[PDB]
RNA sequence: UGUCCUACGCCGGCAGGCGCGGGUAACCCGUUGAACCCCAUUCGUGAUGGGGAUCGGGGAUUGCAAUUAUUCCCCAUGAACGAGGAAUUCCCAGUAAGUGCGGGUCAUAAGCUUGCGUUGAUUAAGUCCCUGCCCUUUGUACACACCGCCCGUCGCU
């Protein structure tokens, strides 16, 4: 199910080019959940994502 | 559907390797497409292929009027290899289905190309 | 930038992408010199009939080359958009759909000789989760080892993006019993350099020790055109 | 710039075969000649045919 | 610290790098 | 595959054209020369016909898209 | 930028020809009436009014001399080319790109190289995956080095 969720702090930029953000992401239906996504484009402070599958939680070293 | 391309054919699923050949035949329409007639081509495709696989494709295929055995020579008899060269090389089943003995997958020859996937 | 960055050849390879290729001068011409050079990079021998392979059949212009030198021929191919306009092209051969990796259907003895051209790289990257180019590759060419006639020969035609792919596609194939090595056809050139994977189943003594006193900080002579030279026989 | 560039993405190819080499025995069992010194491209012989390369499989 | 290698082993570096690239009469 | 768009009204041409352009909401000359299969040129002749006679309303002119439709 | 730049008058359809003025120059070309752009007409998916190569005829101009076409003009021919399997170039804002105009080379080219203005963006504000170069630590992995196998069989002088 399509669930929204928005950005709270951006983690750094992650990826073998830098093409990725990895951040950290709290939703909005239940402000208490707290993930860790990554996500392609440029990102800031506020912005609120999509997620069509928000159960796993990204991760790159 | 060439006749010597599903005879050739067998089943590249990993379990009844290799052991999948010959593939079960059924047609629904049988067109004759003209192919140039080279006699050495049968002649030294007829010691490659079983014959017993012809016999059931054949019946499988409803059609009974082939020879029965090898039939090896020297590019002299013009009306076997002729015969051979409508049955394998002309005869196409342009719509037609296939059954997978050992394993039992589907596979429609659509137009005229089966398809063959997982 | 490549055709490879687009993703899984069912989907950048649609009808769209079809009919800009049949409709291609440069296409037609160069991959039909290929296909020339594929048939006669393997010594199959003159005036005697060959049933060959013809993988990335696509369009068929390959097999149109084959059927033009008399010797009949099987299609494989992934895309249904390409094998629509190859019988829409009237194509002599038979064609058939399915994946190469997962293996060819074919029972073992079967080919006189194999021609793959611009497919092998295909299998190099993984375009799913579930994919896996090195299990892939291996799958592949051991299908190749299986279906081909043993001591038959098979060229395969590839445009390597860098050398891992090129190390894990001879890997994959030196690890299923194939004999053979490549023939990089005008290797220093550029819009000419074309790779082909052919396979089948079957007075120093004086000079020496002055550098030894010269180690070891002592003055010595400078070496000139006289330094070994026999001076007279001894008597 | 761009000569370094091509000449050792060649060199790390060759590079990579070699050390492909030893653990391919393990686990299991080019153009120098038609380089030409004038300029870039590939000049033709009399005495060997036309300019190519062998890499034989292991 | 054991924790702190693990956490800094599976984060991310993030900051510094500085990139030199490019009135009234 | 060669398209053979029509150089000149035919009779059922002509009387198609006018008892259906009159009622398609949208009136250019691609829209009907796609869907008459006439040349696009004959197509803006019979659209500046059909304004002259007072029964198609013009929308917006330019020299690149000319766009017409219903009165009402 | 200019003692070859040129205003203007007359002739020829055009290249061009004749005459008469200005300019050693923010003084004259020049309020540099540029092209893209803008506004109307024809065209209608057609290797077609797209594209111009290559040719046939004639005219004009610079040169001692234009043949193997110096350059330009007019009429005719309307080839390949349908967005390039594949290797790669440059680039982060008045920028790329589209579009014209100047300077040097020059009796005549355009054909390089330098500049100028006009219209005006997509992406990005990161990384060390590829390449270059600079560091630091190290010489423990691999390679080298060391040892071992160093191929066997008969046949005559
Ligand atoms: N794994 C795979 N299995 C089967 N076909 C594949 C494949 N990966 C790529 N291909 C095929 O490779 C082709 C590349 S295009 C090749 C066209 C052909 N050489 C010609 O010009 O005649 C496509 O038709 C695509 O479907």
């Amino acid at each position: 199910p399509i669930k929204l969720a928005r950005v709270t702090k951006v983690l750094g930029r992650t990826g073998s080019q830098g093409q990725c953000t990895q951040v950290r992401v709290e939703f909005m239906d239940d402000t208490s959940r707290s993930i860790i996504r990554n996500v392609k484009g440029p990102v800031r402070e506020g912005d609120v994502l999509t997620l069509l599958e928000s159960e796993r939680e990204a991760r790159r070293l | 559907m060439k006749l010597l391309t599903h005879n050739l054919l067998s089943s590249h699923v990993r379990g009844v390797g290799s052991r999948g050949f010959p593939l079960r035949l059924q047609a629904t329409e049988v067109r004759i497409c003209p192919v140039e007639f080279n006699p050495n081509f049968v002649a030294r495709m007829i010691p490659k292929v079983e014959w017993s696989a012809f016999l059931e494709a054949a019946d499988n295929l409803r059609l009974i009027q082939v020879p029965k055995g090898p039939v090896e020579g020297y590019e002299e008899n013009e009306e076997f290899l002729r015969t051979m060269h409508h049955l394998l090389l002309e005869v196409e089943v342009i719509e037609g289905t296939l059954q997978c003995p050992e394993s039992g997958r589907m596979f429609p020859i659509s137009r005229g190309i089966p398809n063959m996937l997982l | 930038r490549r055709p490879e960055h687009g993703g899984p050849p069912e989907l950048f390879y649609d009808e769209t992408e079809a009919r800009k290729y049949v409709r291609n001068s440069r296409m037609i011409d160069i991959q039909t010199r290929m296909a020339g050079r594929a048939l006669e990079l393997l010594y199959l021998p003159e005036n005697k009939p060959c049933y060959l392979l013809d993988i990335g059949c696509g369009t068929g212009l390959s097999g149109s080359y084959l059927s033009d030198e008399g010797h009949y021929w099987v299609g494989l191919d992934i895309s249904p958009a390409m094998l629509d306009e190859a019988v829409d092209r009237e194509i002599e051969g038979d064609l058939l759909l399915g994946d190469m990796g997962q293996g060819i259907p074919f029972k073992p003895g079967t080919f006189d000789g194999c021609i793959s051209i611009s497919a092998v790289q295909w299998l190099c990257n993984a375009n799913k989760k579930s994919e896996n180019p090195a299990k892939r590759l291996y799958c592949f060419f051991a299908s190749l080892f299986s279906v081909l006639v043993r001591g038959s020969r098979a060229v395969l035609q590839l445009y390597p993006e860098n050398s891992e792919q090129l190390e894990l596609i001879t890997t994959q194939a030196t690890k299923a019993g194939f004999s053979g090595g490549m023939v990089v056809d005008y290797p220093n050139s550029a819009k000419a350099k074309k790779f082909y994977l052919c396979l089948f189943s079957g007075r120093a003594w004086v000079l020496e020790k002055k550098e030894r006193h010269r180690r070891q900080g002592r003055e010595v002579r400078p070496d000139t055109q006289y330094t070994g030279r026999k001076r007279k026989p001894r008597f | 710039r761009n000569k370094k560039h091509q000449k050792l993405k060649h060199q790390k190819e060759a590079e990579e075969e070699e050390l492909e080499i030893p653990p391919q025995y393990q686990a299991g069992g080019p153009g120098a000649e038609y380089k030409a010194k004038k300029a870039k491209g590939d000049v033709k012989k009399k005495g060997r045919p036309d300019p190519y390369a062998y890499i034989p499989l292991n | 610290p054991l924790a702190d290698q693990i956490l800094a082993g599976n984060a991310v570096r993030a900051g510094v790098r500085e990139k030199r690239r490019g009135e009234e009469y | 595959d060669k398209l053979n768009n029509l150089v000149l009204f035919d009779k059922a041409t002509y009387d198609k054209l006018c008892k259906e352009v009159p009622n398609y909401k949208l009136i250019t000359p691609a829209v009907v020369s796609e869907r008459l299969k006439i040349r696009g040129s004959l197509a803006r002749a019979a659209l500046q016909e059909l304004l002259s006679k007072g029964l198609i309303k013009l929308v917006s002119k330019h020299r690149a898209q000319v766009i017409y439709t219903r009165n009402t």
